């Protein structure tokens, strides 16, 4: 007065034969989770260095963001003292040198917006190699459990080692 | 593209912008700098080149001071090539330090400044003030404690005769041959060579064997140093080098709760970042956690359908009270992908710790960052084995919104030990079943060792662990009562105390506990677990812990111990649940040891250099055959940045060996999927070997190998401990980051495959490298080793063994490589006897009964000495399985070593059955050759 069986097929060598399918149906599933979990690690690195880059960036702009401080600061006792001295020159090439060094933070501003379009880029295909893992879980589980219980149905049988192995093995 | 174009700004915002060459050093660069300069405007106001320092954004991405000019600007490698001029301004040494710290563990400080976290912040605190303070310690003293420190005794674990030595001193050509005893202490021997004429006194010197930094000192006989004991077995003069006592200074000189009765309970607010299938719903099960096993019931969500961002606002209440929850409780979450169940997918889990580590139970909001579920064997519902650490993908990683509820107005703390022993205080039948129980040689039973609990105090003191476990941890009175036990417990040997540090036992008394009883370790055994130690971390609750200051502490004291600690913990800050841990100890480490610093920045380079060696030829061998391949890896190599950073570096395998001169000629890789680079080494200060070489792997792990490899040499250690040496050639192997490494090349090998393809030419080979009377010797070490890694590879568990994997030296000596699989995974391996093997043990006869024999009785007394030391073998094994190697991840994986070793037979029940299934192997040894 006891119920429990979930095994299909009901001959021995029909069970040994959905043995041998269910468990090579399994490490298929298994290399399939293992390509996407080699994925998943390589883009968490991948993911992470590109925001340490971001970091980089800004504190690279950060320092072109002093040295304008700075020019602004420390031109303003001299682009006086060199008109007073009649020197239109000697300005000149101050603020052109100026005007070089704002093209540049232009530059280095491109540059860090390129990177935070691609981690943009990079955190959606993170996110659905995630998707796809976690959708090939259930059947990757399923497929387990259904070949462990084929294998303890024959194993109550009787059904010897060696008969068991070359169903799992190949 | 040789040259790059590099951006200067100089302190008066001007904008310099021209080309440097990338090999160009830093003091090159500054003099085109200031001769273009020059012609720019305020020229006049700076002060000289000496006045400044370049400063860059490096690859961790933090500002550089770069103090040393004398560095190629491809070896800074800024992010970009931008280099800003500032003044040689404040503390030159902190700043140093911190920049050098970055660019050695991996990892930017600021990172660790960043988190706004007080329990990182009181880490680093407390650890590089301590780890400073031992350092400063350290170079007060005098050249004895420093040597010893620096370079301490290389000693094996018993006839007394006597050979001659070359002896000299340091900064002079001409060499003095003189007789010496094998029994001679080193102070005598210093004296000998002293009296050179007949000035100074030998007590002002050390003997150091040339070409590398070993020494040998102290009060033992010359016989028991390595390179002496490995002089005589050879036959060959040892060559040593007298040093005085001021060379030693010169590399010395750098520098309430109880009251609390209602039950606990969370609120689940929300779920965020989720990634499922849009059909299913999602469910968030929950459980409270000590060790392994549950302080209550799991509880669980309603299904809330699946999203990207799930709402709960559910209370959770489980049942236990808050009063009752100990020291180290555990609430473990596990979001879970569930069908509708009008009629199981684990997505991701997270731990955290209900107290924190200044014993305050935590209270309100918590984001936790869950780690994905990789799905096992044993499908468990939690993770409580898991991190207790959140996940650093805080951008694009699952999280889960909880908030602890508050208990009461001012904030409530775990009680202090003396309200913990305060409340700890308060012929027979029973003393006959608890012996059973524990003399082993279940609920019931648990509850007679409980009552008893006072009993295995006085009369079971080794079965600690035992109790622990039956001790009920949901319950604050028999916590209570099992600590105060705990506080006048007698100490354990090192052997239980190893047990203590499994997962089973997180309580931070017992830890404590533990470790105090690893403080009588020697550094020569502490070396030999170290591998489990570093990994035993992983299970850790919080940061500052007593295992962390242990290692910490025995890091300081000896040279070569801080070394492999650093490297165990280097190669592992690639995986992001220990790179916080793992840095944070490699900061203090750092501070503590900045002369060694130094040392493993010149290995990091090289290493960093031979990653894009390798990377180049992996790349070179799809385009190319291998004669060309071999070529352009040379030109790679001569290039003055690459020769350089290869060259003149101590080995990362053993510091005391100097990889001084790259023969770039001799420099090759070898015939494999991630084709590793054969890199040989030699060193004209060196012996009459001179010649090391190191295998550089990149794409494969080694951990494998390495775990592998450390279990023999330890085989090797209890064997030569009860004076049985095997010949055994335990060569080194170093994980150093993110699958890569190296391995230590054993010249003068080959694999038995290639000695069998150019009748039986096994014996032949050994012919040609021993002729006449060194032949009787080389069967002798090929006997002895083919016992050996007989017996050791049984043990293990490792299959797959073939002449394409099993090397032989020209000595005799036979050995195994490529460790990938062990305890019998991919079924027991049987012991394997080959017929070939046999053939040379017995001398290339029929019939060689008395040498066969001696054999049989070699291959018994190894798997003996392995039965004594078994429990040693288990609790190793047992803490390496927080390693997450697959293939020792469970009971199943230990129990393999319980059943291979026949523990749970008797004695004599074991050699039965091992000369049963030796008896077998020589059988079958025939059968398979055919
Ligand atoms: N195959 C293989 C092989 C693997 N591993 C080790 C090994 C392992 C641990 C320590 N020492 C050595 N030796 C190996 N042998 C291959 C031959 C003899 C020896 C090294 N030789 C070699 C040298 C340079 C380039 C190339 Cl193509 C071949």
């Amino acid at each position: 007065y006891q119920q429990d069986q979930v095994v299909k097929e009901d001959n021995i060598e029909a069970v040994g034969k959905k043995l041998h399918e269910y468990n090579t149906q399994f490490q298929e599933k298994s290399r399939e989770y293992d390509r996407l979990y080699e994925d998943y690690t390589r883009t968490s690195q991948e993911i992470q260095m590109k925001r340490t880059a971001i970091e980089a960036f800004n504190e690279t702009i950060k320092i072109f963001e002093e040295q304008c401080q700075t020019q602004e600061r420390y031109s303003k006792e001299y682009i006086e003292k060199f008109k007073r001295e009649g020197n239109e020159t000697e300005i000149q090439r101050i603020m052109h040198n100026y005007e070089k060094l704002k093209s540049r933070i232009s530059e280095i501003v491109d540059s860090r917006r390129r990177l935070e379009e691609d981690l943009k880029k990079q955190a959606a295909e993170y996110r659905e190699i995630d998707k796809r893992m976690n959708s090939i879980k259930p059947d990757l589980i399923q497929l387990r459990k259904t070949r462990d219980q084929y294998l303890m149905w024959l194993t109550q049988k009787g059904v010897r080692q060696k008969k068991l192995n070359e169903w799992l093995g190949n | 593209n040789q040259s790059v174009v590099v951006d200067f700004l100089l302190p008066t915002g001007v904008y310099l912008n021209f080309p440097v060459s990338r090999n160009a050093n830093l003091s090159t660069i500054k003099q085109l700098l200031w001769h273009r300069a020059q012609y720019e405007p305020l020229f006049h106001m700076l002060s000289g080149p000496e006045a400044y320092v370049f400063t860059c954004i490096n690859q961790t991405a933090e500002q550089q001071e770069l103090e040393d000019e004398q560095r190629r600007l491809c070896d800074v490698q800024p992010f970009l090539p931008v280099l800003r001029l500032v003044a040689r301004e404040g503390d030159r040494v902190k700043k140093l330090i911190n920049s050098q710290i970055s660019l050695l563990i991996g990892k930017g400080l600021h990172e660790f400044d960043s988190l706004c976290d007080p329990e990182v912040n009181d880490f680093r605190a407390k650890m590089c003030q301590f780890c400073e303070e031992a350092a400063a310690r350290r170079q007060q003293l005098g050249w004895e404690a420093w040597l010893q420190y620096s370079f301490p005794l290389q000693l094996e674990p018993l006839p007394n005769r006597a050979l001659l030595v070359n002896v000299k001193f340091e900064g002079s050509e001409e060499s003095f041959t003189f007789q010496v005893s094998t029994k001679d202490v080193p102070l005598a021997l210093m004296a000998c060579a002293l009296r050179k004429k007949a000035v100074e006194q030998p007590e002002d010197y050390t003997l150091q064997v040339n070409g590398r930094h070993e020494y040998l000192y102290g009060s033992y006989p010359l016989c028991q140093f390595q390179y002496i004991c490995s002089c005589l077995h050879s036959g060959l003069t040892p060559h040593l080098t007298m040093v005085h006592s001021s060379s030693i200074l010169a590399m010395r000189d750098e520098q309430s709760l109880w009251s609390l009765e209602q039950p606990f309970r969370i609120e689940l607010i929300q779920g965020s970042k989720v990634n499922a299938d849009e059909r299913m719903k999602l469910v968030v099960q929950a459980g409270l956690f000590h060790g392994n096993e549950m302080l209550c019931k799991t509880v669980s969500s309603s299904e809330v359908s699946v999203c990207s961002e799930p709402v709960w606002k559910q209370r959770l209440e489980f049942d236990i009270n808050i009063c009752d929850l100990p020291r180290m409780a555990r609430l473990c979450f596990a979001l879970y992908a569930v069908i509708e169940k009008a009629k199981d997918c684990p997505i991701a889990w997270a731990n955290l710790m209900l107290f924190d580590y200044k014993d305050q139970l935590k209270t309100g909001e918590r984001c936790l960052y869950m780690w994905p579920s990789v799905p096992d064997e044993k499908g468990e519902l939690l993770n409580p084995t898991g991190t207790v650490r959140s996940n650093p993908n805080t951008d694009s990683a699952a999280a889960l919104l909880i908030c602890l509820p508050e208990v009461a107005p001012h904030p409530v703390y775990y009680p202090a030990l003396e309200k913990i022993l305060e409340l700890g205080r308060h012929t027979e039948e029973e003393q006959l079943q608890l012996r059973e129980i524990l003399e082993r040689r279940y609920e019931h039973e648990k509850d007679l060792v409980w009552k008893l609990r006072h009993e295995v105090q006085e009369h079971f003191p080794e079965a600690l662990a035992r109790l622990l476990l039956v001790t009920k941890w949901n319950k604050h009175e028999d916590v209570a009562q099992m600590l105060y036990l705990l506080c006048s417990w007698p100490e354990l040997p090192v052997l239980s105390a190893l047990e203590l540090l499994d997962f089973s036992f997180p309580d931070c008394h017992v830890g404590s506990f533990a470790i105090k009883s690893l403080r009588k370790l020697t550094d020569d055994e502490l070396f030999q677990y170290l591998l489990q130690l570093v990994q035993v971390l992983k299970y850790e609750s919080y940061l500052d812990c007593e295992l962390t200051k242990f290692l910490l502490d025995r890091a300081l004291a000896n040279r070569k111990i801080g070394h492999f600690l650093f490297w165990h913990l280097r190669s592992e800050m690639h995986v992001p649940s220990v790179a916080l841990r793992f840095g944070l100890i490699l900061e203090a480490y750092c501070r503590g040891s900045t002369h060694h610093m130094k040392v493993l920045m010149k290995q990091g380079e090289a290493l960093s250099k031979l990653k894009a060696l390798n990377d180049f030829v992996k790349l070179s061998s799809q385009k190319t055959p291998k004669p060309q391949t071999k070529e352009l890896m040379h030109l790679c190599m001569r290039q003055e940045a690459y020769l350089e950073a290869l060259s003149h570096l101590q080995s990362p395998l053993d510091p005391s060996t100097l990889l001084a001169e790259v023969c770039v000629e001799q420099c090759t890789f070898m015939d494999s999927k991630m084709k590793p680079l054969w890199i040989m080494y030699s060193n004209e200060e060196a012996g009459s070997g001179g010649s090391v070489g190191i295998i550089f792997k990149n794409g494969d792990d080694l951990r494998q190998d390495m775990l592998t490899l450390q279990m023999i040499q330890l085989m090797d250690v209890l064997w030569k401990q009860e004076g049985l040496d095997l010949r055994m050639t335990p060569y080194g192997c170093l994980p150093t980051g993110d699958r890569t490494g190296l391995i230590e090349v054993v010249l003068r090998s080959d694999t038995i495959a290639n000695i069998q393809l150019n009748k039986d030419a096994l014996l032949n080979w050994l012919k040609s490298k021993n002729p006449g009377e060194a032949l009787d010797r080389a069967i002798e070490e090929f006997t002895l080793s083919c016992a050996g890694y007989c017996v050791a590879t049984y043990v293990l568990g490792i299959g797959d063994r073939h002449s394409d994997n099993i090397m032989i030296r020209e000595s005799g000596q036979l050995f195994h490589i490529d460790f990938g699989h062990f305890l019998g995974n991919f079924e027991r391996v049987p012991f394997i006897l080959t017929y070939d093997f046999v053939h040379v043990i017995q001398q290339g006869k029929t019939n060689n009964s008395e040498k066969f024999e001696r054999f049989r009785g070699y291959c018994e007394r190894a798997y003996t000495i392995l039965r004594r030391h078994g429990l040693l073998f288990l609790h190793l094994f047992a803490l390496m399985r927080a390693a997450g190697l697959p293939e020792l991840s469970c009971s199943k994986d230990i129990q393999y070593l319980k059943d291979s070793l026949a523990l749970g037979k008797t004695e004599e029940e074991a050699l039965k059955h091992f000369r049963v299934k030796f008896n077998e192997a020589l059988r079958e040894s025939w059968k398979t050759k055919v």
